[PDB]
């Protein structure tokens, strides 16, 4: 199963050992960290809305339900 | 208070208290009738409609949704049918640059 | 230990209830003010999403990335890295932070030799 295990397992460890240097060069310069990027902590119930930082993903597809979740009125990218 | 019947009914479509509306549906031809006969589409849909997006009421009623729905579209569709409103009314558009197009049908299948 | 839930699933690798965690969507609102998930956009097909990341990135002491990419001791360690608040946090930096500065740690070093 070197055809299965070692090609997968080559993925297991080169994943990681990408990561581990990434999270290296976070601490190799303390100096000015500027852009690291959190999408400025939009609402997340309550009337405090500078509440907490975020992160933005999307979906796709397969079960269409309906919806009262949301939080916005259907907008874009909204810059205004 | 003189100010507040903009923001008081886009909150309370979304509560979906349907007699709490029928107070605010009250007053509001009161101030129809404080008028001296003007234009009742002319003035309603600057009462009924957001200053700068565009927004209805009734879109705002079919953006939230509750078990309320069904009543609570009726009766502003009735208040839009006693007035002789309601051509201009059902076929509001958005004003806005983003969403030239979203009117009341579009948003009614996006909640099937 | 001096340890969050969210960091002993870390700190002991036990994968699957972390994927419970960081998603935690729930649908209704009297209580959702302790979800991990959120949901912008009602747009049929299309939505997006919002991970809320608060000890996960590497802002604090001892956040997640650090106890889990840091540690030994366990063996399904990448089974972990493809679960979506990681997965794609990793990506931003290299795209960012760490790619540009990898090949200067290249060049630098290429000559010196």
């Amino acid at each position: 199963e070197t055809v299965e295990n070692v090609s997968k397992e080559s993925e297991r460890i080169w994943r990681l050992q990408r990561a581990r240097t990434i999270l290296e060069f976070e601490k190799m310069l303390p100096e000015w960290l500027r852009s690291r990027f959190r999408m400025g902590e939009l609402c997340k119930v309550a009337d405090e809305d500078f509440r907490l930082c975020l992160r933005i993903n999307e979906v796709k597809w397969t079960e269409w339900k309906t919806h009262v979740s949301f939080l916005n009125e259907d907008p874009g990218p909204i810059r205004r | 208070k003189k100010k507040r019947l903009k923001k008081r009914i886009f909150a309370a479509v979304s509560e979906g208290c349907v007699e709490e509306l029928r107070e605010l549906l009250q007053d509001l031809q009161d101030l129809c009738r404080r008028r001296r006969g003007l234009d009742v589409p002319d003035f309603l849909m600057h009462k009924l409609t957001a200053s700068d997006t565009g927004k209805t009421c009734l879109m705002k009623a079919l953006l939230n949704i509750n078990p309320n729905t069904k009543e609570i579209v009726r009766i502003l569709l009735a208040f839009a049918e006693e007035n002789d409103i309601l051509d201009r009314f059902i076929n509001a558009e958005y004003t806005e640059e983003a969403y030239e197009g979203q009117t009341a049908l579009n948003i009614a299948i996006e909640r099937r | 230990d001096g340890l969050t839930p969210l960091q002993l699933a870390a700190k002991m690798g036990k994968a699957e209830i972390l994927k419970y965690i960081l998603s935690r969507e729930i649908k209704e609102k009297p209580l959702r003010s302790l979800s991990r998930k959120f949901t912008d956009w009602a747009y049929g097909p299309v939505s997006s999403s919002l991970y809320d990341l608060t000890n996960v990135d590497t802002t604090t002491d001892n956040s997640v990335l650090e106890i889990i990419v840091y540690n030994t001791n366990i063996d399904n360690r990448h089974e972990m890295l493809t679960l979506e608040p990681l997965h794609t946090l990793l990506h931003t930096k290299w795209k960012k932070f760490a790619k540009y500065m990898f090949f200067l740690s290249f060049c630098f070093y290429f000559f010196y030799n």
